[PDB]
RNA sequence: CGGUGAAAUGCGCAGAUACCGGGAGGAACGCCGAUGGCGAAGGCAGCCACCUGGUCCACCCGUGACGCUGAGGCGCGAAAGCGUGGGGAGCAAACCGGAUUAGAUACCCGGGUAGUCCACGCCCUAAACGAUGCGCGCUAGGUCUCUGGGUCUCCUGGGGGCCGAAGCUAACGCGUUAAGCGCGCCGCCUGGGGAGUACGGCCGCAAGGCUGAAACUCAAAGGAAUUGACGGGGGCCCGCACAAGCGGUGGA
């Protein structure tokens, strides 16, 4: 217990694992749940179900602190970006709004082989 | 079937009760087309339900079927150079067929002597939600949402 | 189109934000010719122009996503 | 956490990852951006200012044939690569490890030095390609597009595309952006392999480069199209071909 209702849900999606992190208004991480953290260990994480679990188990630690409202943030394109959001939208948390600020370079670091 | 869905064979209802469901089940017991024998099996298995339970076998039969129809199933699939068990919503047609069959396959695996007997007991333990008929049902589903990690194909 | 639903305005006045804003997307990005409704010469200039207004922080360089 | 078809190498309880704030630095410059523009080519894209080339249009004002080409010469000349010095974020030959595999000195994964960015100087090659030397005249149009002038629902000049008369071409194709009909002038070819080698000279710091044979040896080497087969190419369609199902052989 620490009593911090209403916060932020950062969902970081990848082509190898999707993770959530929950933060208080200021931008500080309260609780965070990944894919590999649930139980899965490999190719498994990129599964929409993995994201689903990552997201759900991720809210259950947030209700612990009585989190009620949340603004959702989404980074990157992963397999199941959707599912995690749709997940929290039913986890029991009031969803203020969904935000996408997937980071895009205006051309800088000459990337590696597989672009 | 390549060209069409192919029509589904329509059966003649039972001479006794009159439900085609009946005729369908019997067909399933019948081996070597000795349909006159399998007919008896069912009837004498019915008579066992009368003596052993205060209920009309006609009803007992349906409710037993009704209970083993799995509503979820697996169907392997090669995506990525691998076998991915894709769980899937089973259609009406395929339920009824899977039920009757399992009722039987399970029945003949009973420790009991007389065939009709085996059906009789399987028909009851079914409607009571047990035995193996229902077990061969709960097990498939115990794969349905077991690998539900893949319901995205 | 944006040219059709708008009036007389200078393409070179890099300060007029109340106008330019209609040329950017729901994100900071610059509308494509199909959208703006401009010409070959006209767009070429809007490019240069926003690229300026951006610098004096009057116009963004990028936004975030909304609807939800 | 990362990464893969899967995985591991690696990084994390000196607390990584995901998240907020702050600071350093290098490289590059999303969207606009196009099937676009510019330039002799190589090449050129954040914004600004200075310095500077070329070019197009209108007026038709001036000079009065002052023009074209262009051996050798001179300059320009991608990438990589060489010297001195600076710089080093990301990427990454070589190299270290990881997995794959009959094996892998590879394709996949994690690291990583030259290098890649800058200055000065050298190197000068290339599918440096429209694979199409430069200049002038002439030969139906249609259409899209950049751009300029006009009396601007049309006319007229310059550029980039697609279709196409006549014509041409081995054919594919080309077609007022000529591979058409013609003149000037330069460069280059003269069977394949041996060879872009050998030898000689020139050039370079080196790597090498430019020039560049023959003996021998083969009867071809070669272009474009045809018909087929074939593709771990495509679209579409069939059969107890798979699926679905019942029953079997493989055992005795």
């Amino acid at each position: 217990k620490r009593q911090v209702a209403s916060g932020r849900a950062y969902i970081h999606a990848s082509y190898n694992n999707t993770i959530v992190t929950i933060t208080d208004p200021d931008g500080n991480p309260i609780t965070w749940s990944s894919g590999g953290v649930i139980g899965y260990k490999g190719s498994r994480k990129g599964t929409p179900y993995a994201a689903q679990l990552a997201a759900l188990d991720a809210a259950k630690k947030a209700m612990a602190y009585g989190m009620q409202s949340v603004d959702v943030i989404v980074r990157g394109t992963g397999a199941g970006r959707e599912q995690a959001i749709r997940a929290l939208q039913a986890s029991g948390l009031q969803v203020k709004s969904i935000v996408d600020d997937t980071p895009v370079p205006h051309n800088g670091c000459r990337p590696k082989k597989k672009f | 079937a390549r060209r069409r869905r192919a029509e589904v064979r329509q059966l003649q209802p039972d001479l006794v009760y009159g439900d085609v469901l009946v005729t369908a089940f019997i067909n399933k017991i019948m081996r070597d087309g000795k349909k006159n024998l399998a007919a008896r099996i069912f009837y004498d298995a019915c008579k066992i339900i009368q003596e052993k339970t205060g209920q009309e076998p006609l009803k007992v039969f349906k409710q037993a079927v009704e209970n083993v129809k799995p509503r979820m199933e697996v169907r392997s699939r090669r995506v990525g150079g691998a076998n991915y068990q894709v769980p899937m919503e089973v259609s009406p047609r395929r339920q009824q067929s899977l039920a009757l069959r399992w009722l039987v396959q399970a029945a003949n695996q009973r420790p009991e002597r007389r065939a009709a007997v085996r059906i009789a007991h399987e028909l009851m333990d079914a409607a009571e939600g047990k035995g193996g008929a229902v077990k061969k049902k709960e097990d498939v589903e115990r794969m349905a949402e077991a690998n539900r990690a893949y319901a995205h194909y | 189109k944006v040219k059709a639903t708008l009036g007389e305005f200078d393409l070179r006045d890099y300060r007029n934000v109340e106008v330019l804003k209609r040329f950017l997307s729901e994100t900071g990005k610059i509308l494509p010719r199909r959208r703006t409704g401009l010409s070959g010469k006209e767009q070429r200039i809007l490019a240069k122009t926003i690229k300026r207004a951006r610098i004096l922080g009057l116009l963004p360089f990028t936004e975030k996503l909304v609807r939800k």
